[PDB]
């Protein structure tokens, strides 16, 4: 088939899946897309688009008419071959995402088309022209030459929005195909650029299109957001390695994994880094729930819709993963009993959801092993509803035991660095500094460090971070989370000494309590 | 790589000619003998495992073509052969060498082999006989060297590899049973030019479902762009010759007034389908209540079919899915997609199958587009999970009304028009396995000859089916109940449905409201049920309404309840009862198939109507064998994974032992085992692939893995019942307790090992208790049994049972025994029985609950109706006299074992060695004087204190030594580190290894007291005298 | 605090606020600088763990001693 322009020809349609493996290249290009090594590329250039996801549109599209129906948009793209990315996946560089007005999520279907053509490759075949018009609230006017250097330096197609700087690319030269046009193969003397501001009426008319404002939540820029309170993670324990090795295996036993823990011992941050890792080098889509934020859990019919929606999305996308922090809120057996029929104790209001979820998941897992998998976490293994172990949903388990001596050093080092002002004296060292901190955990440690920062800042009458001989005193005033909740006592002030003839006993005590 | 294929009658080990292009551009030029691997693509759910071959250059072969001996696959190229395969030349020409190969030989050749004089001479004779060479010839498995003479019985290291014919062991086995006579190289069952002369009119032949889908690439001919796969039929070549046309244009199938037009292709040779039969897909078969035999005829006028496609009339068949709100949209879309094809043909009374994905009900992929909108490749990601039909009635005739038998539908002229819901019977499982064809999640294929209970259900349903022409309202409700979850009730129901071809309604507990039911919950339930049913029953004949987990909805009256809350329960009960019988006489053939996990709680008002109640036992030894045979089957493992390397089990597995070793496990547990085995095998395969060693082309499950996967499954179960994590004591620590050791062995294990002599209902004396002075192993023996015997170990933490209220102790005891009884091979450890079972009815006691509880013990422990005696009971006390006699009887506690103080230097040395076992002892001195110097009033526990004290002293010595070393270092430096810092900055592992020298023992022994006085010991001695002296 | 002898619905709706109060403290601490959450209680033992641990500083306010009540008197009798 030959395109509307007689010099351009169509070859074949193909479908692939997106990835965020961060393939990079210089500024000259904006629409580079990386195909995998394998079947040779029938053409160097092409067209691309994404098949938009949508709900069932039930209840008249959730009471929204959606009268402005649009068939998305068609884009042109460079395509290049790479060896790292798997066969079925497609790499979509940082640009051209904002064109689709969709966040660069891991998995999404790409329609890809290979384009052939004869004439327009010739250098300076005809003069090129285009207008880079400001769409929304805009930076003051700038030269079109630097815009061309920055925008579509090698290739572009009309009707492309860009919310990254609120601009529109347009041209109506006349008798023009309104299709793909190459730029870097054309000399500067055979191309023209101009800039204007778009009319308010046309701006609001275009705003009617499907343009989800990505920065509706306040941000300082595309490269900086205040949400990043913590932007590092310390490889204290092997478990992150384990889960990465097992969860991503080509074949798995049972859909589910369970991640137990203890009060603040690591769970949420560990899962958030597991997301941040697994999303990159293994092309796994992830849906994060945090069931606590989920409202109206006990409304079974309403919650069931979200339960179905989760797995529906997860199945539509590529090999995916489901993760629930603090599961016991949504699928937890109350376990409190005074009198109840055995069947209702087996099947109460909460478990119904669990059975539905299990059945729905198994419906997929039993016909596509690598498609969908779930990863629960909760305060305690056994505490969770027995259905999981009964129905054989969870197979392997892991526990975040409190970090060992060798590990705490790294954690304290990192938390000390985080405040960027605290530092030890030449005479003091980390590894010894930790040993007194027995029975702690990262919550304990982080609050203890803040406590040290306060006690050094005012209570020592010094500006610089004097950091010895107050450590013990501060610790004395501290109470680890575990101890904090039960009836310990330190009331006795009588010193280590004050011994008498009780030496013959104190020896023994040393030999059985301290040694 | 894809290579053109042809066959020859050469030898099995003859080199395989390969084209010059492949031999040069991909074949290794440095290899003296080039080896490759070939995969034969065949009509099935997956490609065959690769077979290795040796190849050589051949200039006569055209572009990308190969020639191989047909005898490598047990046939000859008389019938049309396949035209291509997938091939790859091994990189680096890596191949493994088998250490041993097992061959099966005929009697005559074995006699010849003895007659042959010498081992080397026999080796050379075999070399000449079957072209087997050392380090040159490659062998395979399950192959035949020659028809009816020899066969490769087994190959241990790998399915295929080189043979070190100079050293590789050849396990030659004489065929004493003449099994080799069953071998058959695809030979003909004779052949006649004209078995019937001039039979051009018609031929009668069998019809059976095509076992799997068909891929166009495997087709010998070159059909057009469209309208092919809907009317395919396949047969043997000679059957085509009997029809006088080789793969003729069109055929017609006519019986019982139904005539259909079909297309017949040739069945390709390598497939192992049956002979002289029609193989067709479900599309055509569904049209008939087909007889096992069917007649076919030529139809040349089919080539001149007419496109009269105007205003066609379509109808949705009755069915569970068709009446669902959400599915209807995707059903419409997929039907329009199916009829979007240019040239599909159709005729009246035809059933057209329509597959679709169950979970895409909500994923509207995109709106209709002006151009470049198509589904073909977009669908490849998802595979279907549900299936429906559509029933076609009439069509326009136009000026071509002279004939209406068969016609085409054209999208340029056909429009979607539909009538109301029709009805028609499904397809019985016995005639066509639709799931198999469409790769669905196959319902387990029960075998009525073996499983008792399923036969009852199928018989009842088929009786209600056959009574249709008797025409009476004999239909009866059926209730399934089980002692435990996950026993396949819903599966067996689905089996019955598919077998008898009965539309199935699967209502379940995905209800709308169950908490605070006062909010009109009764309506929300019953109206939902009535609406769901009423949209299906008037169009299903017969029909089945299946209510899963009915137990948790029709709850019975509670003992303690709100007086008005229970009213809703009563109302729902009664209305359910009403709607139960309403369907009985509002429609013919309706059967109510309910399921319950405990029949005790079903309401008597509802249950009393019930007239058939089938208990579904956990599968016994016989069944588990079949279940394993199923889940391990090729058509199960290879499914649903899409791994690029097919899967299979190694033939060395053994159903018979596996079954017996998996006792008590439910089917779901079995599947869990299989899945875990699959995981471990895949992990092994990818680990080997990561390594530099030879890479198998298939991943093989191994019994050596199942042996431990079953153990892990059992440990999972043991965690389910909440048993404690007892420490890992070993059977060897127990020391000087040989007598009691053997006594315990004679009961815990003797009737458990070789379970045939004791296999009877006898009183197997499941009771035993230890009694005697403190600290002589009573708890340790239990701790050992807890892990060394694989019996579930329940701990009764002293007076754990006793409780606040009047009757909850009596509930706790019964709950403990009930839960233990759930897992038959279980142990009960009553630690310090004194606290729980004091002497009944003494004056010096108050409250009386201690009497009630001991009475309850006496009751439940022994009682009457007791069976499955595997529940052992092990008790311990310091002193038994506080126990009541009624416990000191056979059936409860037969022998009281007095684990007394050893009083014997042999035993003393034995216990001293057993205690010292696992830590190093310096051998410069002999330990026996430690026995000789202690008086016999010393006790097993105080010898433990002796050993630990001596150890602690000897290790305090090392502590002082390291203290001296660190002090010296601090003196050398600026005293800048303590001991703690020393232990992370510096390490002297070998220095810290404390080794005790018996001087330490001779120091310690002077300081430690006996654990009991003579006063107490004489007391326990007298106790023993009373109980044992007699 | 968590109630061991209360209906499950009440316990769940109480856990809801117990968690959300922590979440609210987090979000307010994040949103603006200087925001200082100063809560008060009359019996520490009743505060849930989910809040007892996360909180930084605990100050024990005692019954005034001799040196203090003198000042308190001198205050409340001032003109
Ligand atoms: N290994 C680690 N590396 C880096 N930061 C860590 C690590 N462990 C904990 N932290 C930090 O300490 C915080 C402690 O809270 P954490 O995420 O462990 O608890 P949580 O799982 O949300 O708790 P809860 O169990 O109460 O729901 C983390 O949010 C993170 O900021
Ligand atoms: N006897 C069996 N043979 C084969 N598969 C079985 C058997 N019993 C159960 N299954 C498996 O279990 C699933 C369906 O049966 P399932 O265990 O859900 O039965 P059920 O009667 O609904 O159980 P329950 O009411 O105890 O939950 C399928 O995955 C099926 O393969
Ligand atoms: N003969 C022995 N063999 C092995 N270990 C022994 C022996 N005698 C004593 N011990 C050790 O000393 C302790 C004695 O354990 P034992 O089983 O006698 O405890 P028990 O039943 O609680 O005793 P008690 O009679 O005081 O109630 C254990 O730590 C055990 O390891
Ligand atoms: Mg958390
Ligand atoms: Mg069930
Ligand atoms: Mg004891």
């Amino acid at each position: 088939t030959i395109l509307k322009n007689g010099a351009i020809q169509l070859l074949k349609k193909v479908i692939l899946r997106s990835t965020v493996c961060k393939m990079d290249f210089p500024k000259d290009n904006l629409f580079v897309v990386y195909i995998s090594d394998g079947a040779q590329l029938p053409s160097q250039k092409g067209y691309a688009s994404i098949v938009k996801c949508s709900l069932r549109q039930s209840k008249k599209s959730d009471s929204d008419n959606k009268s402005v129906g649009i068939p998305s948009k068609k884009i042109g793209v460079f395509i290049k071959c790479d060896s790292q990315i798997p066969e079925n996946h497609i790499a979509l560089s940082s640009h051209l995402w904002d064109a689709f007005f969709t966040h660069p999520m891991n998995g999404a279907k790409i329609k890809l088309e290979f384009l052939q053509m004869n004439q327009a490759n010739i250098i300076s075949g005809r003069n090129a022209t285009v207008n880079i018009k400001y769409f929304g609230k805009d930076v003051p006017t700038k030269s079109g030459d630097q815009y061309s250097k920055l925008l579509g330096g090698s290739l572009l197609t009309n009707n492309l929005i860009l919310p990254t700087e609120q601009i529109i690319i347009e041209i109506k030269k006349g008798e023009s195909e309104q299709q793909l046009c190459n730029l870097n193969e054309i000399s500067n003397e055979s191309v023209q650029w101009k800039v204007t501001q778009m009319g308010k009426e046309e701006v609001k008319d275009i705003i009617e299109r499907h343009l989800p404002k990505h920065y509706h939540v306040k941000e300082t820029g595309e490269v900086s957001r205040t949400s990043k309170d913590e932007d590092d993670f310390i490889t204290v324990n092997s478990i992150k390695k384990e889960m990465v090795n097992y969860l991503t295996s080509p074949i798995i036993a049972t859909p589910a994994i369970i991640l137990d823990g203890k009060q603040g011992i690591g769970k949420t941050r560990l899962l958030k880094e597991l997301i941040n890792e697994v999303e990159k080098d293994h092309h796994i889509f992830v849906k994060y729930a945090d069931c606590e934020t989920l409202h109206e859990t006990s409304n079974l019919d309403k919650t069931q819709k979200l339960i179905m929606e989760w797995c529906s999305f997860c199945y539509w996308y590529g090999p995916s993963l489901i993760v629930l922090d603090n599961v016991e809120a949504l699928f937890g057996k109350p376990q409190a009993n005074d009198g109840d029929p055995s069947n209702n104790g087996q099947w109460d209001n909460a478990s119904k959801l669990l059975n539905f979820f299990i059945n729905q998941v198994t419906k997929i897992f039993n016909k596509d092993n690598k498609r969908i998998r779930v990863l629960f976490s909760g305060k305690q293994k056994t505490q969770i509803n027995p259905l999981l172990f009964d129905k054989h949903f969870v197979s392997e388990t892991w526990s975040l035991r409190a970090p060992d001596k060798h590990a705490r050093a790294k954690l304290l080092e990192y938390f000390f660095s985080k405040n960027q002002i605290m530092k030890l004296n030449r005479d003091l060292q980390f590894s010894d500094l930790s040993l007194e901190t027995e029975g702690f955990s990262p919550l304990d440690l982080e609050i203890f460090t803040e406590k040290i920062f306060y006690d050094l800042q005012l209570e020592r009458d010094c500006d610089n971070v004097v950091t010895r001989e107050l450590f013990s005193k501060s610790l004395s005033a501290f109470t680890p989370s575990a101890l904090r909740g039960v009836k310990l006592t330190k009331e006795t002030n009588i010193k280590w000494g004050d011994i008498g003839a009780l030496a013959n006993a104190k020896d023994v005590l040393l030999e059985t309590l301290e040694w | 790589m894809k290579a053109s294929l042809t066959f020859s009658l050469s030898g099995i080990y003859a080199p395989c000619s390969i084209s010059r292009d492949i031999y040069l551009e991909y074949g290794d030029k440095k290899a003296e003998c080039l080896y490759g691997t070939i995969r034969l693509p065949q009509y099935g759910p997956g490609c065959t495992p690769g077979k290795i071959v040796h190849c050589v250059l051949d200039d006569s072969l055209p572009f990308c073509s190969i020639v191989v001996p047909s005898k490598l696959f047990g046939f000859m190229p008389t019938q049309p052969t396949m035209d291509f395969c997938y091939f790859e030349p091994i990189l680096d020409n890596v191949v493994p060498v088998l250490d041993s190969v097992t061959f099966l030989i005929n009697e005559q050749l074995y006699s010849k082999l003895m007659d042959l004089p010498q081992e080397m001479q026999q080796i050379q004779f075999l070399h000449y006989k079957y072209n087997i060479n050392s380090m040159e010839t490659v062998v395979h498995s399950r192959d035949i060297l020659t028809s009816g003479l020899c066969q490769i019985l087994n190959c241990s290291p790998f399915p295929q590899g080189l043979v070190d014919f100079t050293e590789t062991q050849l396990i030659l086995v004489n065929d004493t049973e003449q099994k080799l006579s069953a071998l058959k190289y695809a030979n003909e069952d004779e052949e006649y030019a004209l078995p019937k002369i001039g039979t051009n009119s018609a031929l009668s032949i069998d019809l059976e479902s095509l076992p799997c889908t068909i891929s166009r690439d495997l087709l010998r001919p070159a059909p057009h762009i469209n309208d092919d796969n809907s009317i395919y039929a396949f047969t043997d070549a000679e059957t085509l010759l009997r029809l006088d046309v080789t793969s003729g244009s069109f055929i017609t199938v006519s019986n019982m007034g139904c005539v259909r037009l079909v297309k017949l292709f040739v069945l390709l040779l390598p497939n192992g389908f049956k002979k002289r039969t029609i193989y067709a897909p479900p599309k055509i078969i569904a049209s008939f209540p087909d007889c096992s035999v069917v007649t076919i005829s030529k139809s040349n006028i089919g080539h001149t079919d007419i496109p009269i496609a105007n205003q066609v009339f379509i109808s949705r068949v009755g069915g569970w899915l068709q009446s669902q709100k959400c599915f209807q949209n995707i059903i419409l879309t997929t039907l329009k997609k199916f009829f979007s094809e240019s040239k599909r043909i159709l005729c009246q009374n035809d059933l057209i199958p329509i597959a679709f994905d169950s979970s895409m009900a909500d994923l509207n992929i995109a709106e209709e587009n002006d151009e470049s909108d198509d589904e073909d490749e977009l669908g490849q990601y998802y595979k279907n999970d549900s299936l429906v039909w559509f029933f076609v009635t009439s069509a326009e005739l136009d000026c071509f009304s002279k004939d209406n038998s068969h016609f085409i539908i054209d999208p340029n002229r056909t429009k979607l028009i539909t009538t109301n819901i029709t009805n028609r019977r499904p397809l019985p499982l016995s005639r066509s396995n639709l799931q198999r064809y469409y790769g669905f999640a196959e319902t387990f294929y029960y075998d009525l000859h073996i499983f008792p209970y399923v036969r009852q259900l199928v018989n009842i349903l088929e009786t209600s089916f056959n009574c249709s022409q008797r025409g009476i309202t004999l239909n009866a409700s059926v209730l399934l109940h089980s002692t435990t979850n996950n026993v396949g009730k819903a599966t067996m129901v689905r089996f019955a449905s598919k077998y008898l071809g009965i539309h199935l309604l699967e209502i379940d507990c995905l209800s709308l409201t169950s908490n605070s039911r006062q909010l009109d919950s009764t309506s929300k339930i019953i109206g939902y049920i009535r609406a769901k049913c009423e949209n299906v029953l008037p169009y299903a004949s017969p029909a089945v309404i299946f209510l899963a987990h009915l137990d948790s909805i029709l709850l019975d009256v509670n003992a303690n309840q709100d007086p008005e809350a229970i009213k809703l329960q009563k109302s729902i009960n009664f209305e359910m009862s009403k709607l139960l019988d309403d369907f009985t006489f509002k429609f013919p053939g309706t059967t109510f198939v309910g399921s319950v996990n405990n029949i005790d709680n079903v309401p008597s008002s509802f249950r009393s109507h019930m007239r058939f109640e089938i208990l579904v036992p956990v599968p016994s030894e016989a069944q588990r064998l079949r279940i394993f045979q199923w889940y391990l089957s090729s058509h199960e493992l290879n499914r649903d994974v899409q791994q690029k390397v097919p899967v299979s089990y190694m033939d060395n597995i053994s159903f018979s032992s596996l079954s017996s070793y998996s006792a008590g496990l439910t089917p779901l547990d079995i599947k869990s085992i299989v899945e875990t085995a699959r995981m471990t095998a895949t992990a092994r395969f990818y680990q080997e692939s990561k390594k530099c060693g030879w890479l198998p082309q298939s991943i093989l499950i191994t019994q050596e893995d199942l042996s431990k996967a079953t153990s892990k499954a059992r440990n999972e179960f043991s965690v389910s019942i909440g048993a404690p994590q007892i420490p890992n004591v070993t059977w060897d620590d127990i020391g000087g307790i040989d007598f009691v050791k053997g006594e315990i062995l004679d009961t815990i294990d003797m009737p458990l090992k070789h379970p045939e002599l004791f296999t009877s209902g006898m009183k197997k004396r499941s009771g035993i208790l230890f009694y005697g002075p403190p600290g002589t192993g009573k708890t340790l023996m239990a701790k050992a049994i807890a892990t060394n015997f694989s019996l579930n170990f329940f701990s009764v933490k002293g007076p754990e049972l006793l409780n606040m209220y009047i009757g909850e102790s009596e509930a706790n005891v019964r709950r403990v025994f009930q839960k233990a009884r759930e897992a038959k091979p279980c142990v009960i450890f009553f630690d310090q029985i004194d606290s729980v079972a004091p002497k009944r009815g003494n004056q010096g006691d108050s409250g009386g609950v201690m009497d009630r509880i001991v009475s309850q013990l006496l009751a439940e422990l022994d009682g009457m109706s007791t069976d499955a005696d595997g529940v052992f009971v092990i008790g311990a006390t310091n002193r038994p006299d506080l126990l009541d006699e009624a416990l000191l009887r056979p059936g409860r506690f037969d022998k009281l074992l007095y684990l007394g103080i050893p009083d014997t230097d042999t035993k003393q040395l034995n216990i001293l060695e057993a205690l010292t076992r696992k830590f190093v002892l310096d051998n410069d001195v002999k330990l026996i004087e430690l026995a000789k110097l202690c008086p016999f009033n010393y006790t097993g526990a105080d010898f433990y204190a002796l050993c630990s004290d001596a150890m602690l002293n000897a290790m305090s010595r090392i502590a002082r030594m390291v203290e001296k070393k660190v002090s010296q270092h601090n003196e050398l430096t600026g005293e800048n580190i303590s001991t703690r810092r020393w232990f992370d900055k510096i390490a002297t592992k070998e220095d810290t290894k404390v080794v005790v020298k018996m001087e330490d023992f001779l120091k310690a022994q002077e300081q430690l007291t006996p654990s009991v006085s003579r006063a107490e010991l004489n007391h326990y001695e007298a106790v023993r005298a009373n109980f044992e002296g007699a």
